[PDB]
């Protein structure tokens, strides 16, 4: 792929002190033309495992193949599969960073930014980022898009470093999740109302809240406006 | 693979195969080399039917024994090199670099299959000289020059006669030689004339039909 | 290719003999010219694989000179790749991953080795070891006379005594050669004025 | 007969006399012992030496801090059999940063290893190995055979006269599992194992080889001196 | 041990080859109609524990084209593959349906192949394509494991073919087509053949019958077998 | 004999000799069955203990392939696990080019073309092992078992191995006293029952069971192992019946 | 441009029974004049093929049209005419369509069984351009196609085809810059071939 | 295929006698045209024998036949096809002329008598063409590749016969027809079954057929001069015989 | 025994003798199988001479790429390396045992070495390979001494053409000689000169 035709333009997450947050609005743009709304990108690999992925929505497809595959594959002569010896988040983004820097090196790439948010079987939080290029880091907040400039602000704002993480609750970082996709509903254009948002949590598992609404709009301010100028 | 005591056995074998094969008979006159064959069948096309004297260029021609099948191969490779050779440079092919090729091509099967079943007579002429060239070769790739030369099933006599039978002079006494041999061997005798300047001719069965009735008639004196 | 009901896969050679020591290795070979006319010279039945290896043969045959040939280019691949001389296991496991040979040669990992290579493929390093058809003869020798605390100047003596005790002529700076590994020196051929004062001095001791 | 000299070919009775012959070729080869506890698994090795005057083969492969293997029959083909383990659990490491399971590289070698009895040209792997390491599913231990087979034990015994370490091992099998905390009495089971399989020979700081790995214990070979307490 | 002449000239692995395609002991019989071409062969169901929906021996080539094989069943599915595979690229290759005897050419084709190079044994069965052609109308091709076939006019198959054929050779010399106006009433005839040349009358079970029409080859199920059945017996 | 030094050769009978020496290897491997029922299928294996080393409950012989195809065999083991990897691969591609899991019909089409394609050529030997397989689908619940000449036909319930003729026997009078079909329930242990009955004949070395199954009411179409309560119950419910 | 990079001329007329093939002895490298010897008509036993286009190229055809008619005169035992010929060059040409000789070639002949006149010429790649007046090539083709159709009528006799062609290519060749420094004309006939040198201007 | 220690290529001869083994076919060259026949076997009397054509077209002016094994013939022939148009047509812009035609499929059967893993082929050809250079032609293909032109010839299983009848027939101012009488003559001869416009089979390479060149308009253009007797034209013939 | 078949077909070569003098290396042949190499070396062979093609066209074409590939033309040692590489790697292998002689690029010391089937190759003073190469090996060991070695380019032919007289049936007309000498300056003796260094031998064998 040379080009991005079909996109999902932003996904945020965050670390809280029992696990990971992380949302994505639900629809794919053809240029600006906002065409499908019923794109799902936040992609479940378990238990302790969600994969969001931003860019091309046809190599989003893809590498949600990709992950069903690793599923598939982990569980052959694996009688421990369900339980230990089960696909951590660690091993989920090793290989897709693999994966993604591969294509890079072939002039093939893949058009996507990929943000891998899980629990290790220690209780560690996994949260990393990684993108076309190659490129991976991790931190106590993640964003794509927009969300590097709009939403991670609000998210540092909660979670300055690491420090922060066992200061937060689930109720805080959600919160903060779902102001910052009100604020990247107001400021991105290429953004939707309706977003699915995922719990990893070290105790209670993955809880998966999809289509979610954007809520406590402000626009009564705006019939005081009135154009340029005078 | 080597025989035990150092032989090869397909090479021994192909030289049977040519062994039981038809003749080919060679003289080389002091201003022209002659080619001869007997052609050795009432309702086969005398007519199409291809002469074993076959050109390899403008200036060279081959002639052959044993399988006549392998001979299109080896004959085809050998105008495809020649050709090739004018190609890469502008001077054709020299008679000793072309029984070189055919050499090296009947070789090369016998180590890489099964050997050709054929050996051979080369003659023609230098692009711009005029020596006469007449050269041999057999299926274990080897050749060397000669002044008279057969190859084929009665070889094992013919080749005496012509040790018995100073090069001769004219084209008369070249043709004269060859077909004298072919019948002092026991008129259906293919004669090739190959002359400098390109002139390659096979003489015509009255040609044929006056040289050798006036060889019978001196074989009638004695 | 094929194993046999017992498991297994289905020595008239020159003799080469070598003795490993604290202060180093040394490496001798019947020569054995065929006539006089031969280039004795021309016999190199001890060849060096790297500036701290060598390799003693009992016949340097076209398969063994392509072998020779891979491990010197393993050994030279290693200092391009690790700017560093290979180590002689290392080596020998190289030539493995590719005749009766002695593999010895001098690192700082090990010390002084000497590897013969069995007839499996296997290396096998040894204190001291001999090949060819003197191999049945020497292997006595070699037990009887080995000693932990032999030095050098007597191990040359030693090799030397071998080579007088299984050639099929007397000994001189010609008919036998002598080569050894030293962690200063590097791998060396004595010269033949060398291994002719060192057949004085086995004549001296045998008198 | 007429069946034995191909490894494609079925005998009348459906054997494999070509990969049985291999595995005559691991009863050609040196005993080696391995057991495991819960927590740490032990491999014992009676090495070979060709003459007095020669070094003892190496019969212990550590693979990396996790795993290692050790030896019967033909070295070479531990050798390549071992690098590729080798490769295999380092393109584990690479593409996932996953520690290869031992069970997973069980079955590997095993899938390697059955190309060569089925394909015409390839060879019966002449060698048999032993297998341990530790992973998040605890010590394991295996057997590999040439026709393929892998076998995941508690302990076992390859090699010349390893019946009578495997009968030692199968009367205490009840008792070095229970070995806990400590690797100490968990070799000197493996060294009383393997002494039951020599001969006109006795255990010695040359002959012998232990390895072990476990819990506490990346993947550690002792021999010569570290040896010595366990004779 | 392979292909290739021996001194009489004749291939000794083909002519073995041959006589692997009476291994099943099944008999088979294809017949044309005015306007159809029917199939009859036997289903022999050994064992109880077998699931007889999947004993088969006809095979669904093509929308048009049906194909029945006699001999082993795993070298008859191997050439129903390869038929099935030929005929997707005809149509993908040169943009119409694949005709019947030209598909029987083709398979000839690859089965004379292997009667000539040594490296693959050839199959031990024999093809019987059947269709009603765009052109030609109804057809029958059998196939040999030598690389010989025919177009037939009705072909009879297996241990007892010499029955059958004699019995199909009667009926038409007392007669080039089955004269009935419906596949049904032919598939009647050729289930009557079947009763008459083997002596035996057939189970619902016991039979398999594939019928070529305008634009559709089918196979019939249990059921419709025990109609045309009973219409026998009516 | 002679013609049966080679795989790709017909005897004068029209025999292939290697492929029946092949099967005669099937007829030395433990005993293993599968059976259909109402709405799934079950795999059962008899798995020797050769020694008391061996770890119980972790050498698994009954082997998945995608996630709703189970395979079992008796043989050449390596044999099995080749077949097995093969058709994992053949899985996956058809998973990759389409999107439905492969139909079990057209995966028993993928297995017998390639067991059957190593019965063509000299250079490579037949398969040594009979596979039994089987799943759920869109169109319900499949059983096929597979011989080392790549013919393989769907069963309603099949056996292989050294004991195969008695499971036979078994199977016949199970599918005949359950005429209205089997439950996935009654299945684990009607299928436990067959084997214990199997090794009877085997009874030389002690053994272990090992069970799997796949239905569309009780693991919702996926492959899985029976395990802890249910694997114990039906263990219970065989010693019973051989009591 | 390849093509005008050497210029140079080929022209071909039909007699009412023989056929005429000429062209100019240029070669240089645009401004320059380098040679006054290149000629352009190749003859391949009865059969002329004259080439225009990049020098290199020229050669190039002229030795792979050689080996190539050689080997078809061996094999076939008889010379190659003037129709199979025109197909051999077009297929040779084609052959390279992606990576194509930079020349306009021109076939002439008479077919030895037929009697009858042919001339054909071609593009880069090999489109026949069979016609049954006269063909042009080279850069002066504009000044040629002119002059040519001026002059030409059917049925000439040898000696006014010869005049006609001859006037034609030095009249062609005298408007264009990068052709001229002689010409030299074929007249070719059932049984003889004439070849003559034209004087002309040397600029 | 390897030389014996006598010379002879060993299993060369084994497929000259599955040629000999094959059933009669003749060739026979007029002054101004050709004649190939053979009689066409069957499998059952529920065979369609219409549907098989052991003469077949390899270009509109070559034809040929065959004795021996049928489906040899039939790849050989699709092979020679093949040859004739990529090989010949799509450089020269013509059909290969009998001679050049006659040496590329002895080159084919040739390949398989000088390679491994492959037999050789078990059929004799006679390939019967017509050229505006050579003429007429009429070649016999052996099995090893060796062709030889003949004025008139058989082979299978009656060759000897048919040969001995042919000799004597045959003569250098025979016309056409002359040529088809004489071939049924000598094909019936030989053919000991039934004899009639189905068992056996024609072909001619004679006189241009404009009538089957399948459009009008180019004078230049000049139809096959290979075509089959129809079933009704031999039984024309044999009831004029 | 495939090698060891090979040698006995080169048992049945044409013999080859090589001498080195001090100054000139001369190499004969009973009746050119000395064939030149590069301008200043030269390979000699005994046994299936159509084997021999392979091996002396092998040869000249790495003599020509390590001229291009090293600005230094190729040394004997190196030559000699590569016709006993080639010759291995044919083990049907070539029947055919070897001679290369001449002289290094700006060098003085003349060169010769002899090849075998086995790859096997050592330099000589002396040697020969061929049918009957054991009688002239024992002839030239009582007749060559390197304590005594030839001086001059006279000495060198004529004790090569006495070694082949000991077997040769007439030498005018079944041996052959060439003269190789430093710098390129390689000579093939012509038939006055031969005839003149076998008549003046020839004189003096009737006397003993």
């Amino acid at each position: 792929t040379q080009q991005p035709i079909v996109t999902g333009t932003s996904v945020i997450s965050m670390k809280y002190d029992n696990g990971v947050i992380i949302a994505a609005d639900n629809l794919g743009s053809y240029g600006s033309l906002l065409r499908f709304n019923g794109v799902e990108r936040l992609i479940p690999v378990g238990d302790n495992t969600v994969v969001g992925i931003s860019g091309d929505i046809s190599d989003m497809q893809h590498i949600e193949r990709l992950l069903k595959d690793l599923v598939t594959e982990n569980a052959y002569d694996n009688p421990l599969a369900d339980a230990e010896e089960a696909l951590e988040p660690s091993y989920i983004f090793e290989y897709l960073a693999t994966v993604m820097y591969q294509r890079r090196s072939k002039m093939n790439p893949l058009w996507n930014a990929i943000i891998v948010a899980g629990v290790q079987s220690n209780g560690d939080q996994f949260l990393r980022y990684v993108n076309l290029l190659g490129v991976t880091y991790s931190s106590p907040t993640l964003a794509t898009g927009f969300g590097a400039h709009m939403a991670n602000p609000l998210l540092r704002k909660v979670v300055d470093r690491e420090s922060d993480i066992p200061k937060t609750t689930v109720q805080v970082a959600e919160e903060a999740i779902v102001n910052a996709m009100r604020v990247l509903y107001y400021r991105d254009a290429r953004s939707s109302r309706n977003f699915s948002l995922a719990i990893i949590d070290k105790n209670t598992g993955l809880t998966f809240k999809k289509n979610l609404q954007v809520e406590n709009m402000k626009w009564d301010f705006a019939k005081d406006i009135k154009g340029y100028g005078t | 693979i080597f025989s035990p005591d150092g032989h090869i056995f397909q090479v021994e074998y192909a030289l049977e195969a040519v062994k039981r094969g038809t003749c080919a008979v060679g003289v080389k006159g002091k201003n022209c080399v002659v080619l001869g064959c007997e052609r050795r069948l009432k309702l086969q096309d005398t007519r199409i039917t291809p002469s074993k004297v076959s050109k390899i260029d403008s200036h060279v021609v081959l002639s052959f024994s044993g399988l006549n099948a392998d001979s299109r191969i080896l004959i085809e490779k050998a105008r495809v090199e020649a050709q090739s050779h004018r190609l890469t440079l502008e001077d054709p092919v020299t008679v000793e670099y072309l029984t070189r090729y055919v050499a090296g091509v009947q070789q090369r099967y016998t180590q890489s299959v099964r050997p050709f079943g054929v050996s051979t007579l080369i003659a023609g002429f230098d692009p711009r000289d005029d020596e006469p060239k007449l050269y041999q070769t057999e299926p274990s790739g080897i050749y060397s020059s000669w002044s008279a030369q057969t190859i084929g099933r009665n070889s094992k006599t013919v080749r005496e006669f012509l040790e018995k039978n100073e090069p001769p002079a004219t084209v008369e006494e070249c043709v004269k030689l060859t077909v004298r041999s072919l019948l002092e061997v026991v008129k259906n005798i293919e004669i090739t004339v190959v002359k400098p300047d390109s002139d390659i001719v096979a003489l015509s069965s009255e040609e044929i039909n006056q040289y050798v009735t006036q060889i019978e008639q001196e074989k009638q004196e004695q | 290719s094929t194993f046999s009901p017992e498991g297994r896969l289905f020595k008239l050679g020159s003799t080469a003999i070598g003795i490993a020591t604290k202060e180093g290795v040394v490496l001798g070979v019947e020569k054995r010219a065929t006539s006089p006319l031969l280039e004795s010279d021309s016999i190199e039945k001890i060849v060096e694989i790297d500036r701290h290896i060598g390799c003693a043969m009992s016949g340097l045959t076209a398969d063994a000179r392509s072998m020779i040939e891979h491990a010197r280019t393993a050994a030279v691949t290693h200092n391009l790749y690790y700017d560093e001389d290979i180590n002689v296991e290392s080596l020998t496991q190289s030539v493995c991953d590719l005749v009766a040979l002695l593999i010895a040669g001098h690192d700082a990992d090990d010390g002084y080795q000497l590897f013969h290579a069995e007839p499996s493929g296997t290396f096998y390093r040894y204190n001291a070891k001999a090949i060819g058809s003197g191999s049945e003869g020497a292997q006595a020798e070699l037990l009887n006379e080995w000693h932990s605390s032999l030095t050098l100047k007597e191990a040359e003596l030693l090799v030397l005594k071998i080579l007088k005790q299984v050639m099929e002529e007397k000994l001189d700076e010609n008919n036998a050669q002598l080569s050894c590994i030293t962690k200063q020196d590097g791998f060396k051929i004595y010269d033949n004025e060398k291994t002719a004062e060192l057949i004085k001095e086995l004549k001296e001791k045998e008198a | 007969n007429n069946y034995d000299g191909d490894t494609v070919t079925f005998s009348p009775t459906g054997r494999l006399f070509q990969v049985e012959y291999a595995l005559e070729a691991i009863k050609q080869g040196s005993v080696t012992v391995g057991l495991r506890s819960n927590t740490h698994a032990v491999l014992v090795a009676l090495k070979r030496n060709a003459d007095e005057l020669s070094s003892y083969q190496k019969k212990i492969i550590k693979c990396d801090e996790h795993m290692g293997l050790s030896l019967a029959g033909l070295a070479p083909d531990a050798r390549v059999l071992s690098n590729y383990l080798r490769q295999q659990c380092n393109y584990s490491s690479l593409v996932f940063n996953r520690k290869l399971a031992v069970e997973r590289a069980g079955h590997l070698l095993c899938d390697k290893a059955q190309k060569n009895t089925q394909s015409y040209g390839g060879r019966p792997y002449g060698v048999g190995l032993l297998i341990i390491g530790y992973d998040k599913s605890g010590a394991h231990l295996l057997e590999f055979q040439p026709s393929g087979n892998v076998t995941e034990l508690y302990g076992t015994a390859i090699g010349a006269r390893s019946q009578g370490a495997k009968t030692y091992l199968e009367r205490t099998l009840d008792t070095f599992i229970k070995i806990d905390g400590n690797p100490d009495e968990l070799i000197k089971a493996g060294v009383e194992a393997i002494s039951q399989s020599l001969r006109d020979e006795s255990l010695t700081v040359d002959n012998l080889s232990i390895a072990i790995v476990g819990k506490d214990t990346p993947f550690t070979i002792y021999d010569g001196e570290a040896v010595a307490k366990y004779i | 041990h392979i292909t290739i002449f021996s001194p009489e000239g004749r291939l000794y692995q083909v002519e073995y080859a041959f006589k692997a395609t009476n291994q099943t002991n099944i008999n088979s019989l294809a017949v044309r109609g005015k306007d159809c071409t029917v199939v009859i062969s036997q289903k022999k169901v050994p064992d109880k524990l077998l699931d007889p929906t999947t004993v088969s021996y006809i095979f669904c080539i093509s929308r048009t084209i049906g194909m029945v094989v006699n001999g082993p069943i795993p070298d008859a599915r191997n050439a129903a593959l390869r038929a099935k595979a030929e005929a997707a690229e005809f149509r993908y290759k040169y943009g119409y349906d694949m005709p019947c005897d030209v598909l029987a050419k083709r398979m000839a084709n690859l089965s004379q192949i292997y009667t000539q190079r040594a490296y693959m044994r050839p199959l031990g069965v024999i093809l019987t394509f059947v269709s009603v052609d765009e052109e030609l109308g109804p057809s029958i091709y059998k196939t040999d494991p030598a690389g010989y076939y025919v177009g037939y006019k009705a072909t009879a198959t297996g241990p007892k073919q010499q029955e059958i054929t004699t019995n199909l050779e009667n009926h038409f010399k007392k007669s080039d087509h089955i004269n009935e106006e419906s596949w049904e009433k032919v598939v009647e005839f050729a289930i009557t053949h079947m009763i008459d040349a083997l002596g035996t009358e057939f189970s619902k079970n016991d039979l398999e019958v594939g019928v070529a029409t305008k634009d559709k080859f089918f196979t019939l199920s249990a059921e419709n077998i025990e109609e045309r059945l009973v219409a026998i017996a009516e | 004999t002679g013609y049966d030094l080679s795989n790709s050769v017909f005897s004068p009978d029209g025999r292939n000799f290697q492929v029946e020496y092949a099967v005669k290897a099937v007829e030395n491997g433990t005993t293993s069955i599968g059976i259909k029922c109402n709405d799934g299928v079950v795999f059962a294996v008899e798995k020797l203990i050769t020694s008391k080393l061996l770890v119980p409950q972790k050498n698994v012989k009954i082997q998945v392939v995608d996630r709703h195809i189970g395979c079992v065999y008796s043989g050449l083991i390596p044999d099995g696990r080749h077949l097995v990897n093969r058709g994992r691969e053949e899985a996956a591609s058809f998973k990759k080019l389409y999107k439905t899991p492969i139909p079990i019909p057209a995966f028993a089409d993928r297995l017998g073309q390639y067991v059957q394609a190593h019965t063509l050529y000299n250079s490579v030997r037949p398969f040594g092992v009979s596979t039994i397989f089987g799943g759920v689908d869109k169109n319900g619940a499949h059983l096929y078992m597979l011989e080392p000449s790549g013919s393989y036909w769907g069963y309603k319930g099949a056996a292989t191995g050294k004991g195969r003729q008695s499971a036979k026997a078994e199977l016949e009078k199970l599918v005949d006293h359950h005429p209205e079909g089997l439950s996935a329930r009654e299945a684990v242990k009607q299928a436990a029952k067959i084997i214990y009955l199997a090794h009877e004949d085997n009874k030389e070395k002690d053994f272990e069971l090992e069970i799997s199954w796949c239905s569309l009411s009780e693991t919702n179409g996926l492959h899985k192992f029976v395990k802890g309560d249910l694997l114990q119950e039906a263990i219970d419910f065989a010693q019973k019946e051989i009591n | 441009d390849p093509s005008s990079i050497n210029g140079g001329i080929v022209v071909a007329m039909t007699g009412k029974d023989c056929v005429a093939i000429a062209c100019d002895l240029r070669l240089g490298s645009q401004s320059l004049g380098v040679s006054n010897k290149f000629e352009k008509i190749f003859h391949y036993g009865h059969v002329f093929l004259g080439i225009t286009g990049l020098a290199t190229d020229v050669t190039t055809l002229n030795e792979m049209f050689r080996y190539k008619t050689n080997l078809y005169k061996l094999k076939e035992e008889r010379a190659i005419e003037p129709e199979t010929f025109t197909q051999l060059v077009s297929s040779s040409l084609y052959e390279r369509r992606f990576g194509p000789y930079f020349v306009g070639p021109v076939v002439a002949g008479i077919n030895s069984k037929s009697g009858k006149p042919f001339i054909a010429g071609f593009d880069l790649i090999g489109c026949i351009d069979e016609a049954k007046d006269f063909i042009v090539s080279g850069t002066a083709s504009d000044q040629l196609f002119g002059m040519c159709e001026s002059l030409y009528e059917p049925n000439l006799e040898p000696e006014d085809l010869f005049e006609t062609i001859s006037q034609a290519l030095l009249n062609a060749a005298d408007r264009d810059a990068l052709s001229g420094w002689g010409a030299v004309v074929y007249i070719i006939k059932k049984d003889e071939v004439v070849k003559r040198y034209l004087k002309m201007r040397q600029d | 295929t390897t030389f014996s220690p006598s010379g002879k290529l060993g299993q060369i001869d084994y497929a000259l006698t599955a040629v000999k083994q094959g059933v009669t076919s003749l060739g026979i060259k007029a002054t101004n045209g050709v004649v190939i026949a053979t009689e066409k076997k069957s499998s059952s009397p529920l065979a369609m024998s219409e549907t098989l054509s052991k003469v077949s077209l390899l270009t509109p002016d070559i034809g040929a036949v065959y004795s021996g094994m049928g489906p040899d013939y039939r790849v050989l022939v699709d092979k020679s096809r093949k040859v004739a148009h990529t090989s010949y047509k799509r450089i020269y812009g013509e059909y290969p002329p009998t001679k050049l035609l006659v040496s590329e499929v002895a080159k084919i059967m040739q390949e398989a008598t000088q390679s491994g893993g492959v037999r050789p082929f078990g059929v004799s050809l006679l390939i019967a063409g017509h050229d505006e250079f050579n003429g007429f032609s009429l070649y016999q293909v052996d099995p090893s590749g060796s062709y030889f032109p003949w004025k008139a010839t058989a082979i299978g299983k009656g060759s000897v016969a048919a040969k001995t009848f042919l000799e004597k027939r045959w003569n250098d101012e025979l016309e056409l027809e002359d040529a088809i009488h004489i071939a049924l003559l000598t094909l019936k001869e030989s053919v000991e079954g039934e004899f009639n416009g189905d068992t056996i089979e024609l072909a001619i390479i004679g006189d241009e057929n404009p009538d089957l060149l399948g459009y009008t308009g180019i004078p230049t253009d000049k139809g096959p001069r290979f075509r089959k007797l129809t079933s009704q034209e031999i039984n024309d013939r044999l009831e004029a015989l």
